[PDB]
Parts: C-alpha cells; structure tokens; sequence
C-alpha cells in the first residue's frame, strides 16, 4: 500500500505526519 | 541520448495530469520527448540492484538473457508544481511512442517496484503502423494506476522536498518492452526518481545500463 511505503521510507516522521 | 536497441526506440514517453476534459491545459510530471532536447554514458546494474526486482524473471537475470543493447537506465526529477491533482476531477495519464524497422506486436509490462518489490504491474499490447516509411507504436493516454496516483497525492503534500526525495528513492519503475510472439526484450527501462525543485521544471538522464 502507499501508506506502508511512506512509513518505511520516513520512519517516525510519517507517523507523526499522517496522525496528525 | 536514445532509448533505443536495435529493434525499438522509445521516441516518447510522458507522464501528466489534466482536467477531465478542460483542455492543452495539462501539466507534466515527467517528459522524455523529441520535442524536448536534454543533456558517463553508463551506470552498472550494482548501483540499482536493490531497487529492482532480481529473482526469477528480475532485472540481473533479463541483462544476462540480453540483448545487452536493450538496457538502459533513466533518472527523472518529476515535476510536481501543479494543484490540479487538489482540485479533483483529474485524469492522470501516460503517453509512449516507439519506432522500428520492423513489423511486430509488442507487450509492455511496466512494474511499479516500492523497496525493490512489485507492487503493481500493467501490461499493454501494441501493434504497428506503417507510417513514412518505418513502424509506428503508440500507447496514448494509459491511465495511471490508483497506486501511483494516491502516491503523488501523498508525496505532493510532504512539508519538505527532502522528505520527497526520501520517498522517491525506494519507488521504481522497470518496463521491459517484448515481441509477444519471441520474447525477445526489445526495450528494458529501469527508471529512479527524484523531485524537480519548485522553480525547476522536469528533467531527466538516460544511461545504458552494464553489468560488470
């Protein structure tokens, strides 16, 4: 999924980013 | 600067986005064309390796099945300064031409690869037309599939281009052009991404690729 790509790509900061 | 083996040259190849019929109006995201001119001449498969699939069927295996004349390696900075893609309503597309000397049917499989993993593959047939004295393919205005278009949506809106181009450098695409009737690969085309800054239009690079 292009979701599971953005979070081992940037790590963290995509969790920080799609959370919020 | 061709992409072009022996039997196939790929004259054009464009990715865009436009209103659902409101054009002209389209904006690119990426364009090799020869409309548009551009400017080491080869990258080892090694460079890429990780990027590309590489079992059975995978990019090391298809170079040593040749021809070596067929390989090449294409670097796109993808213009992504357009807000059509918020409006909605949207038609994303790809555009491609080839040109032989010869009569055949070919098969596109293009791979959509996140981590050196497909995650998607299209597969399209094209015949030839004479035209002027050599044959013409055309796949006109394929629409991009709904992975790569939640991916720009997605990558567009990053805070910072960095992060962009962190993104971009575990997404590839790998088209291996066929004769559908030998197999042969006529055209195979391993393409890497980054970002155009924002006030810098598309680019790209093209490089044979060589396996040492």
């Amino acid at each position: 999924s292009v979701e599971d790509h953005f979070a081992k790509a940037l790590g963290d900061t995509w969790l920080q980013i799609k959370a919020a | 600067r061709s992409i072009a083996s022996s039997k196939l040259w790929m004259l054009e190849f464009s990715a865009f986005l436009e209103r659902q019929q409101d054009p002209y109006n389209k904006h690119l995201f990426v364009h090799i064309s020869q409309s548009s001119p551009s400017y080491l001449e080869t990258v080892d498969i090694r460079q890429i390796y990780d990027k590309f699939p590489e079992k059975k069927g995978g990019l090391k295996e298809l170079f040593e099945r040749g021809p070596s004349n067929a390989f090449f390696l294409v670097k796109f900075w993808a213009d992504l300064n357009t807000n059509i893609d918020d409006e909605g309503s949207a038609f994303y597309g790809v555009s491609s031409q080839y040109e032989s000397p010869e009569n055949m049917i070919i098969t596109c499989s293009t791979k959509v690869c996140s981590f050196g993993k497909q995650v998607v593959e299209k597969v399209e047939t094209e015949y030839a037309r004479y035209e002027n004295g050599h044959y013409l393919y055309r796949i006109h205005r394929s629409p991009l599939c709904e992975y790569m278009i939640n991916f720009i949506h997605k990558l567009k809106h990053l805070p910072e281009k960095y992060m962009m181009n962190s993104v971009l450098e575990n997404f590839t695409i790998l088209q291996v052009v066929t004769n559908r009737d030998t197999q042969e690969t006529l055209l195979c085309i391993a393409y890497v991404f980054e970002v155009s800054a924002s006030e810098h239009g598309a680019q790209h690079h093209i490089y044979r690729l060589v396996k040492e």
